[PDB]
Order: structure tokens, then C-alpha cells, then sequence
């Protein structure tokens, strides 16, 4: 579907096309995301060296994205340190939380502008 | 038969490296078998001292990988079930392989036992069909503790897959923090869409790793 | 050796679109017994005059999931191979080999078929080993694997598969011993 | 009333034992079922088969089950005189040991060939095999070689004449006589 | 049981069209590995109201050539037996079988399934 987003771009929300996938199995989401990201890598590297580049805002939302990424980065680092120390509940809730982080990140992923 | 070993690089998405090697040639004849020389035919070739012969087992035998946890209790009854009940010989050369010599319907079966964190071990069954892998878990489940949680493993152990997932996500989150930090010095010096594209390609290259490790974990 | 040199030049040189020799790798669903299974038709085509005569042989090699898994998989890959015997001008052949579900929906999907030819003279007369030309490396993604039963052209009553509720070895173990939809998305410039 | 109605079905469809008995062995990863005929059932006149059928109580899922059909004719002490015709199926085992256990039922189907009416499509339920891992862990049905050399339950011979890859060769010695066989068999091959 | 009697009675009567349950089979060439294999689709269809519940099972038998010989063949016939579960009215299954040369490049034709 088409989704125009004004607080990404400074002037013109291009009417950026969003691509979604919903399933019971997170495995099939991993796979179909993996496939599509592959196809977008291909398209963007064949279009680059010919196509131009739009400007961004530089402000507010790239910083929102920085903050919400840095909290999860330090959380993953604390989780890795805990996995190295090996106290108790070796890796069950750790897996269940890491995959929560994964799902959280995947829903918006690579707004390409 | 000519033998041909192809080598492909993963890291380079250019398919640049398609190196082939020719590692020699196999001749074989009905006479050469008629006179043994190559064959593995059982109990005569019990004392395993040509390691090629071990390797031709661990190739042609159906394998099956199993996670074991006795969570509130240490696990050493494995070592007794292998050496006394199943009547195993350790191969000295490779002391992590056990060859079953009990002389009814487990003869010529091989195991391996990595006991990492003596609660949480891992057991791998090379067998001469499936019915023999079943006969074994049956016979094993009989001897284990009450809490002992078996599990089938297609594609590696849970500790390694969580480490793989953790690494791929830490890398990706580092790349996105890097995106925003490269934007946050451009502000001090409106963004180059070219720069944004350049960094999204690196982020894509790490996202493909996280998606892969996630499909490994989400089946388990 | 003439025909080898002529063909080998024709492939590698002329860095253009249309080669003389091709290896097109599709995917298909066909039904066996009860399951549906996933086929790769590999179609080898000889659009040139050169006639791959003899001592030419074709190695297809089907690589699974690509990662340094700790224990290992029972089957890292497969490969096939076939004497290509005459294969004159315009002519072609086809080779269906399964990729399809390994024992309990067991199908990790990045999966590449990678074709090669192989010329060795040691076949005819020697003197010194052999040559591997690559040829189509296609990958299979998830998105070719998806099948659309409700949307389908026929609108025919096919039973819903409902892939197996456990592994056979898992059911064995449970017997012997006794929610929201996940989502992902992307945005991209019009 | 339920019992009344079971028997009612069976009399709805419609004495002489067409079939001796059921027997079975486990070869390695092969189940062999076999049944011994009586003189009444003539394999000259009747194409027969045999199936196995899984108990859906155990088999919650649609596995198709495949069963290969072999007919075995052995002459008994020829040197009237007893022929022994037996009929036997083979399938894979490991699929059926999913639940530690199963019970299959055994169905011998018979069809005439001479009458092109397809008139007579009789059947019979020849019995029922229980099998488990506690059975095989105690041997009891297996054939495990050389311990079970001295062949003295003929079911165990019939299991090996089922399971195995059979191949028939003609031998013509056209400018000799051919007697070297028995020696090759008894001396070179060391046959009982 | 009631329904079972009713299906059975329906089947065993010759109403001059085999209404209640049908089972058509049909030949199809496929391709495997290299060789053209000959497959048979078995379509089971429920036309009538009667839902074939649990307790039902389909048996297929694939009879080779006739005339029992001097030498009893390798494989006289093959049998295939599948649970039909909750078929229901209008509803339908399909099963594919090979008949085809797996041994020897040798298929002998007049074959009844």
C-alpha cells in the first residue's frame, strides 16, 4: 500500500510504498523479510549510480531512532555479559526477549529515501 | 570416478570466487571387493585402527542430534549407560566417539557425548537405520532421570543459536546507532540521501544475518 | 580440445546478455503420495553451433542454508552430475531434482542451485586434469515457495495441508516420557 | 444393540478357512507380514494382494502406508506331494514406531480374472499385529545374523525370502555338462 | 454406525449411477531426476450428504500383469492404505502414486488400480 510520511522528509513525503507481512510463524516472517530485503538491496544498488538522492530532515526522528536503538544495544550487551557469566535460567527468557526486540525492530525497517 | 571439490565464498555477494579443485580419482572393481581390501563387513573389523574406516561410517550412517538437560541434578549415568549397558569401546585417537559392541541390534552404532555444564549435555546418534535410533532412545529414556528433557535438534544447539542471534542483532543495532551518529555530526557541520542509502545497504547486510538466526531459533 | 576452446571462449568472453549455453533454474510444486514437493527444473540450452561432444559433464550442486552451524546438519548439501553426451545446436535437456520438505517441513530457505560444466581430457586421452566453467547460480527465497490456494485460477477443492503438528522423533519423545501474528514491514520511495 | 448391528453389517455384505494363519518378522528396518494359504484358495485363478491398515487411534495424521506383495512357492521333500504357497507383505518400520507402538490390521483381498464381470471381489481379515519397542528390545521377532544361523522356525526363512532382492538367471553350458554348481554351492559358497 | 450402514447400503445397491462416494483415477506423466515417471492420481469425492467420519480407511492395491507364472515375480502387487478423516459432503481427496519404471526401464501395461 502507499503511505506518505511528512516527518521523515523536510518538504515532500514522496508517498513511500510500505510492504507488510503477517503470519502465525515468526520463522516464515524471518524468511519473507530476508527475501524482500534481498530484492530491495538488488533494486537500490542497480538504481544507484543512475538515480538521484532525496534530502531528509536530519532532525528529531533520526535521533528518536538513535535513542530507541542505543537502549536495546546496551540491553543486548548486558544480556551477552549475563550469558558469559552463566548463573541460572541459562537461555529461555533471554531467547523470548531477543525475538521480542527482533519483532519490534522489523515492523519499521529501512525506510529507503 | 573423478572427484571434484568446489569452493564458494559467502561473505562476497558478487559471486567472485568459484574455485574448483580436482582431488584425484577412484578406481574400483568387483575383484578388489571379492578380496576384501576396501569393505567394512562387521564383527571382524572391531579394533578400529584405520581412521578412514571410522570416517566412512560417520558418512553413510543416518545421524540424529539430541539436547539433554537434567536441570536440578548432575548427569554421569550416561557414561555408565554407554560403557556398561550398551558395552561401548572408546576410539583412543578421538576420545569423544563411542562404538557399541553389545552383540544384538546395537552392534555397529556410534555415539558422541559433549557434557558442557554437567547438567546440560548433547548426544548424537549415528545409526544404521532409524529403527535402531528409536530402540536406543527407548532404552536410554528408561535409564535417565525423571526431569531429563530430551529434544531433537535439526540445525545446532540452543546456546550457539542464541549467541548467533545476539551477535547478528548487536552488529545491526551498532550499524543503526552508527547511521544516527553519522547524521549527528552532519548536523554540527538536510542529510545526503546518498549517505542514508550507503548506510541502509550495510544495515541490510546485517538484517539478512539476524533474519537467518531468528528462523533458526523460531523453529526450535 | 578445439570444441572446448571455441565454447570456453564463447561463454567467458563477450561479456554481454546472450550466451551460447544457458542453465535456467525454475521452481515448481508437484504432488506425491499426499505431500506437495518443491522441484527445480534445471533447463540446460545450447543456442550456439558448438555441440558439447563428449568428456563434458554437468555438476548441479544444491546448497542449503549458509552459516557455520556448531554441530552440523546431517546433509550440508547434495550434488548431482550427468554426462552431457551430444547436445547439438538449439537442443536442450531438463533435470528435476527435489529441494522439498526434509522429513518434517524441514526446509530452511535461502537455497541456491549452482550449475557448472566440467571438461577433462583424461576422459578421451591425456598426455593434465580438468576445467570447471561456472554457469547460472540462482537462489530460492521464500517468495517463489509461497503458494496461493484461495486466489488460485481453478478455485478447486484442494485439502488444507496443515504441516505436521510435531516431528516424528518429537512425538516419540513426548509419548515415551509421561497468540498474536508476528509482523515485519519496510517502506521505500515511490 | 451395538453388537447386533456390527454383526448385521458383516451379514449385510454377504465358512471355509481360506488362510491358515498370520506371522511376522522384523528384518532390519523392514516389517514382513505373511500368511500361509490352504488348498481352497487357488492362486492360478485368483490374483491376490495383502495390505496393512493403521489404527487411526494411534495415527492422528494422514501418512499413506505402502506394502509390497510377494508370493512364495516352495516344494516340500520332493526327493499329493506338498507345495506350500505363502503370501507376504513388506513395508518400512521406522515410520510406524512414531508412538513407541502400533497395531495394524491385515486384509487379504482376492479378485478373479477369468470372469470379466468383476463379480467376485471377496476379502478377509486375516488378523492383527501388535508391535512395540519393549518387544524388539527383547529380540523375539528380529532376525540378527550370525546368532540365528540354525534355521528351525520356517517363518524366519519366509521373512528372508520376502525382504530380499530376488533375481532369476538362466545358465546354459552349451558345449559341456553343468555339474560344477553343487560344488560351488556346497564347497566354494559353503551352503547348508 | 448408523451413517456407516447407510453408506454401505447405498454402495451395495446398484442405483445405475455410483452416487454416494466415487473414486476416479487418471494417468499423468511427471519428471523425476531424469526419467519420465508415470503417475496415477486417485480422486476420492463425496457427492452424497453422508460425512465419512472416523472409522473409515481407503485401501488402494496396484495389481500388475495377470497369469501367475513358472517364477513368481519380485513384486506381485503394491498396496496403499490411508485414513479418510471427516471427508464431508461435496469434499474431496487426491493421492498420487507411481506405477512407473523404477526398476529396469520395465513397465508392463495392462495394469489395474
Amino acid at each position: 500500500r502507499e503511505v506518505a510520511m511528512t516527518d521523515l522528509c523536510p518538504a515532500g513525503p514522496i508517498q513511500a510504498v510500505e510492504i507488510q507481512v503477517e503470519s502465525s510463524s515468526l520463522a516464515d516472517i524471518c524468511r519473507a523479510h530476508h527475501a524482500v530485503v534481498g530484492r530491495m538491496q538488488t533494486m537500490v544498488t542497480e538504481q544507484a549510480t543512475q538515480g538521484s538522492s532525496a534530502p531528509d530532515l536530519r532532525v528529531q526522528y533520526l535521533r528518536q531512532i538513535h535513542a530507541n536503538h542505543e537502549t536495546l544495544l546496551r540491553e543486548v550487551q548486558t544480556l551477552r555479559d549475563r550469558l558469559c557469566t552463566e548463573d541460572e535460567a541459562s537461555s529461555c527468557a533471554t531467547a523470548q526477549r531477543l525475538l521480542q526486540v527482533y519483532r519490534q525492530l522489523r515492523h519499521p525497517s529501512l525506510i529507503l529515501l | 570416478c573423478t572427484v571434484l571439490l568446489q569452493i564458494m565464498e559467502r561473505e562476497s555477494g558478487n559471486c567472485p570466487k568459484d574455485r574448483y579443485v580436482v582431488c584425484g580419482r577412484v578406481f574400483l572393481s568387483l575383484e578388489d571387493l571379492s578380496t576384501g581390501k576396501y569393505l567394512l563387513t562387521f564383527p571382524k573389523k572391531k579394533p578400529i585402527e584405520h581412521m578412514e574406516d571410522l570416517f566412512a561410517l560417520l558418512a553413510a550412517f543416518h545421524k540424529s542430534c539430541f539436547q539433554i538437560t537434567s536441570p536440578g541434578y548432575a548427569l554421569n549415568s550416561m557414561k555408565v549407560w554407554l560403557l556398561e549397558h550398551m558395552k561401548c569401546e572408546i576410539i583412543k585417537e578421538f576420545p569423544e566417539v563411542y562404538f557399541c559392541e553389545r552383540p544384538g541390534s546395537f552392534y555397529g552404532t556410534l555415539f558422541t557425548w559433549k557434557q558442557r555444564t554437567p547438567f546440560e549435555g548433547i548426544l548424537i546418534i549415528y545409526s544404521r537405520n532409524q529403527t535402531v535410533m528409536f530402540q536406543c532412545l527407548h532404552n536410554l529414556i528408561r535409564i535417565l532421570p525423571i526431569n531429563c528433557f530430551l529434544k531433537n535438534l535439526k540445525s545446532g544447539s540452543e546456546n550457539f543459536l542464541i549467541d548467533n542471534m545476539a551477535f547478528t542483532l548487536e552488529k545491526e543495532l551498532v550499524t543503526l546507532s552508527s547511521l544516527s551518529s553519522a547524521i549527528a555530526k552532519h548536523e554540527s557541520n538536510k542529510v545526503s540521501g546518498a549517505l542514508y542509502r550507503e548506510i541502509t545497504l550495510k544495515v541490510a547486510e546485517v538484517q539478512l544475518k539476524s533474519d537467518f538466526a531468528a528462523q533458526k531459533l523460531s523453529n526450535l | 580440445l578445439n570444441e572446448a576452446m571455441n565454447v570456453s571462449c564463447a561463454l567467458l568472453s563477450s561479456g554481454t546478455g546472450p550466451r551460447p549455453i544457458s542453465c535456467t533454474t525454475s521452481t515448481t510444486w508437484s504432488r506425491l503420495q499426499t505431500q506437495d514437493v518443491l522441484m527445480a527444473t534445471c533447463v540446460l540450452e545450447n543456442s550456439s553451433s558448438f555441440s558439447l561432444d563428449q568428456g563434458w559433464t554437468l555438476c548441479i550442486q544444491v546448497l542449503t542454508s549458509s552459516c557455520a552451524l556448531d554441530l552440523d546438519s546431517a546433509c550440508s548439501a547434495i550434488t548431482y552430475t550427468i554426462p552431457v553426451d551430444q547436445l547439438g545446436p538449439g537442443a536442450r535437456r531438463e533435470v528435476t531434482l527435489p529441494l522439498g520438505p526434509g522429513e518434517n517441513g524441514g526446509l530452511d530457505l535461502p537455497v541456491t542451485v549452482s550449475c557448472t560444466l566440467f571438461y577433462s581430457l583424461r576422459e578421451v586421452v591425456g598426455g593434465q586434469e580438468g576445467v570447471c566453467l561456472p554457469l547460472s547460480r540462482h537462489t530460492v527465497d521464500m517468495l517463489q515457495c509461497l503458494r496461493f490456494p484461495g486466489l488460485a485460477p481453478p478455485h478447486t477443492r484442494a485439502p488444507s495441508p496443515l504441516g505436521p503438528t510435531r516431528d516424528p522423533v518429537a512425538t516419540f519423545l513426548e509419548t515415551c516420557r509421561e497468540l498474536p501474528p508476528s509482523v515485519a514491514s519496510i517502506k521505500v520511495s515511490a | 444393540i451395538i453388537s447386533k448391528s456390527y454383526k448385521a453389517l458383516i451379514n449385510l455384505v454377504q465358512s471355509e478357512q481360506l488362510v491358515e494363519k498370520i506371522w511376522y518378522r522384523v528384518i532390519d528396518d523392514s516389517l514382513v507380514v505373511g500368511v500361509k494359504t490352504t488348498s481352497s484358495l487357488k492362486l492360478s485363478l485368483n490374483d491376490v494382494t495383502l495390505s496393512l491398515l493403521m489404527d487411526q487411534a494411534h495415527d492422528s495424521r494422514f501418512r499413506l502406508l505402502k506394502c509390497q506383495n510377494r508370493v512364495i512357492k516352495l516344494s516340500t521333500n520332493p526327493f499329493k506331494k506338498e507345495c506350500v504357497q505363502i503370501i507376504t507383505a513388506v513395508t518400512s518400520l521406522s515410520p510406524l514406531l512414531t508412538f513407541s507402538k502400533f497395531c495394524c490390521t491385515v486384509l487379504l483381498q482376492i479378485m478373479e480374472r477369468e470372469s470379466g464381470n468383476c463379480p467376485k471381489d471377496r476379502y478377509v481379515v486375516c488378523g492383527r499385529v501388535f508391535l512395540s519397542l519393549e518387544d524388539l528390545s527383547t529380540g523375539k521377532y528380529l532376525l540378527t545374523f550370525p546368532k540365528k544361523k540354525p534355521i528351525e522356525h520356517m517363518e524366519d526363512l519366509f521373512a528372508l525370502l520376502a525382504a530380499f532382492h530376488k533375481s532369476c538367471f538362466q545358465i546354459t553350458s552349451p558345449g559341456y555338462a553343468l555339474n560344477s554348481m553343487k560344488v560351488w554351492l556346497l564347497e566354494h559358497m559353503k551352503c547348508e
